[PDB]
């Protein structure tokens, strides 16, 4: 309705997996012949029509755009299930959010390795791809210099800064239920990492960092905030007004 | 079987029975079958399969009238020996010889598993005290030695001790020295066909236990004849 | 994949986990004295311990400092090798498990499907 | 649940609902959905597997009359969690109490362990902030009592840090003072069951993770009920 | 009861350790002697077919190597200890095996007296 009305609308499907298996039940009363994992042959159809419907509508038809947010249920991560994978191959997306991350305490546990967005890049704000842009980077360096076996004698300054922002990037990414950051909020919070105002900072420190810092900026900074939301672009006035900013409070952030 | 069963009852003679292969007489079931409108059992076997096999199976029997020593070659599929087919036949044996392909591509042949092959004889106080003893004391070292391997497979080897070292030569020597050079296949085998009496058989592998036999290569007993071939031909592997 | 086959994989890397856990801690009592002994001695699958000085290869005072770091370094990698290599293992393990478990049930699916089309023809 | 329904939809009481085990429930219906003919879906479950199970549990609710609570043996059968039945079973569980036969064999009675057993109310925004950060103190706690558990026979219980010695010791007097005498052990084991509120829980465990029982025996915090007993019983071990 | 329960917390401490027994290249007293307990209660366990012994029979044999009067006897040969052992207890002494049946238990006095016969048994078989 909003759609095709020039509003924008998100639909949440929670879950497809439990319609899958609703359908299925209906099929095999139907007698209709069991496929893999005895699911009807065309449980595919059935989630590809659905989320086919939501699109982005252009100017003349409207402008309207129906986000669809479908959410998938796994078996011991197996992301390579029929369901799954079937979904995968519908949507333009996922993000994975591993069992082991959830009780390791990263929350949202989302697996930055195998979560991807095909086509959602091009609608990141600007202010972003200034900062988050740069942090994926080091994230991904972060990523490469690991293993399963922590005890690890690793070494090599090189190597050592890629550890060192990688784990503190990973506390600013934490966040909590029912406390959504607005986007000016997040690019701030992210240029304190990605510059490195957090190098010199126990990786404990870093979330009560956010905490603080966080609070100080949205208070005594209304108007850089107000400027990045506006613009959606961190100008160098900005930018360099925000190297102060961060920096004045480096000089008395208390542990 | 009724050619067999007319020589055992109206003759009373001794019938050897000779049947290659019974699973064949399952298999042609399962394909009729459908056709016959039964409902798919186990496996898509029809579901008649035991009582089909019981109704002959049990007709291939020694009576007090004459005595048949039957011997079947039973199929197994995809060597799951718990398909229903073989896993039904088991039950119908009074011996079973139970070849593994991973024997016959080691080169042991016969492919026979000491492991998964039994007697009903095998009673102490039927072939003897000697012989029951022997043969268990073989199976044994070749379990011990099984369990041994996994325990290697990818952790070196020098870490066992003195009779762990010991048992695994002397077994890996009796599963080469199971190997008999079959006369039937000489074209398959390259050698001159070999039997061994039970008595040599006992004593071969008794002194083999015993270690007597622990100064020779395990190649000098991988396929021959009596334990005298096998320190002959150990000699003879003088280089 | 074949449940027999994975049956096998599982049981032998449970061994080489059991295995592995042991000589972790065999080597690790070594090292405690070791570590111990390594004062007294200053007064005066092992990990890449080998390889690594063997790269390099090619009184008494000496020998036995030598020596007596030796036997350290040996126990101290051996310890860590063993260690992660249990860990490994029991990774090994899960996943083995998951894939049995996977397999478990598409066996049983599959075959009852057979038995239901089959029927579901006459 | 129809003779636990009334008192909830009459009486408004809080019933608790056992049903042991709620694998056989599935089971009986996968067999009743065989007989009367209806094609087998995965691992051979009914296709209502979801409905069956579905109606049953959304009955099992709190209300603005009462509540019905249910203690369901769950069965995890070939051990596969992924499977059909326990996989659909605890898409409505909300807690989990795994009655370990090793904590049984250490003594720890009830042998309920204190690590596989979770709650998913368990949040800051439903038990409180106190009860979680202490729920998890002694988690936490027990955890890396368990990662000394092999330094301990090995490099010598001594080599270990004061904080490390610390925690071996808080660790063993929580994990003793998780045991409590049950009121059916009167008849039995000739002891008073207690009824720990959870006020006193939290306070209890608080306080030994603060480490204000740092100088009382660990057998004190041995089938005690409120820690105010637990030293009392301390002073009787002298 | 009385000799059922040892023995099994004996077996499961064993099985605990069952793997380190063949890779034991350095390992302390105690799990070695864990190992020791093990093995010989594994062989108490062994039975003939066709030879069901009687319960007074069986703590009678269970009480041998629980105590660890075979804990020092090689593996291979508890079994032959075992048959001579029993098969000795039950002639020159249906006495101990009735007065255990008789008190229901293992008393004081059979265990003293299992305890002389089981030593003195043990040299005579090591001999």
């Amino acid at each position: 309705y909003f759609r095709d009305n020039g509003k924008h609308a998100l639909i949440i499907y929670d879950d497809l997996s439990k319609q899958a298996v609703a359908y299925r039940q209906m099929s095999l009363l139907l007698r209709r012949p069991p496929g893999r994992e005895a699911y009807p042959g065309d449980v595919f159809y059935l989630h590809s029509r659905l989320l086919e419907r939501a699109a982005k509508m252009n100017d003349a038809f409207g402008g309207g755009s129906l986000t669809a947010l479908p959410v998938i249920e796994t078996q011991a991560g197996d992301v390579s299930a029929y369901i799954p994978t079937n979904v995968i191959s519908i949507t333009d997306g996922q993000i994975f959010l591993e069992t082991e991350l959830f009780y390791k305490g990263i929350r949202p546990a989302i697996n930055v390795g195998l979560s991807v967005s095909r086509v959602g890049s091009a609608a990141q704000t600007r202010a972003m791809k200034q900062v988050a842009g740069t942090m994926k980077l080091e994230l991904a360096q972060y990523r490469e210099v690991a293993a399963f076996a922590q005890f690890g004698s690793d070494l090599d300054a090189a190597t050592q800064q890629l550890l060192s922002r990688g784990v503190r990037l990973t506390e600013l990414l934490k966040q909590g239920q029912y406390s959504p950051m607005a986007i000016e909020e997040q690019v701030a919070v992210i240029y304190a990492g990605v510059r490195g105002y957090l190098d010199k900072l126990e990786p404990s420190k870093i979330t009560k960092f956010e905490n603080a810092f966080l609070s100080h900026v949205i208070s005594q900074h209304q108007a850089l905030l107000g400027k990045i939301r506006t613009d959606g672009k961190i100008s160098e006035e900005s930018d360099a007004k925000l190297k102060e900013i961060v920096t004045n409070f480096l000089a008395g952030f208390e542990a | 079987l009724t050619v067999a069963e007319y020589f055992r009852d109206q003759e009373g003679q001794d019938v050897l029975l000779f049947i290659d292969n019974i699973f064949r007489f399952t298999q042609a079931g399962s394909e009729v079958s459908a056709l016959l409108g039964r409902i798919p059992s186990a496996v898509g076997y029809q579901p008649t399969l035991a009582t089909d096999m019981g109704t002959m199976q049990e007709r291939i029997t020694t009576t007090k009238k004459g005595s048949i020593t039957s011997v079947q070659a039973i199929y197994v599929p995809a060597d799951d020996l718990t398909d229903p087919a073989p896993a039904t036949t088991f039950a119908h044996l009074d011996a079973t010889t139970v070849l593994s392909r991973a024997i016959a591509e080691l080169g042991i042949y016969p492919a026979v598993d000491p492991l998964d092959s039994t007697s009903r004889i095998m009673d102490p106080n039927i072939v003897g005290s000697e012989h029951y003893d022997v043969a268990r004391g073989v199976q044994k070292i070749l379990q011990d030695y099984k369990s041994l391997q996994d325990i290697i497979a990818i952790l070196g080897m020098d870490e066992l001790s003195e009779e762990d070292k010991l048992t695994v030569s002397r077994a890996r020597k009796i599963q080469r020295f199971l190997s008999q050079p079959f006369q039937v296949a000489e074209v398959f085998t390259g050698h001159l066909g070999k039997l061994v009496p039970l008595k040599e058989t006992i004593k071969g592998f008794q002194q083999i236990l015993a270690g007597e036999y622990d100064h020779l290569p395990e190649q000098a007993f991988y396929m021959v004849g009596p334990i005298e071939e096998a320190v002959a031909k150990a000699d003879k592997l003088a280089e | 994949a074949t449940l027999k086959d994975i049956t096998r994989r599982l049981k032998s890397i449970k061994n080489i986990q059991k295995i592995t856990k042991s000589m972790k801690m065999v080597a690790a009592a070594k090292y405690a004295r070791a570590e111990r002994e390594l004062k007294p001695a200053r007064v005066y699958l092992c990990g890449a311990i080998h390889s690594s000085v063997a790269k390099q290869m090619k009184l008494a005072n000496i020998i036995y400092y030598s020596l007596k770091e030796s036997t350290t370094s040996e126990q101290s990698a051996r310890m860590t090798a063993m260690d992660n290599a249990s860990k490994n293992a029991s990774e090994m393990i899960d996943k083995l498990t998951l894939t049995f478990n996977r397999t478990r049930q598409a066996v049983i699916t599959k075959e009852l499907i057979e038995i239901i089309s089959g029927a579901a023809a006459l």
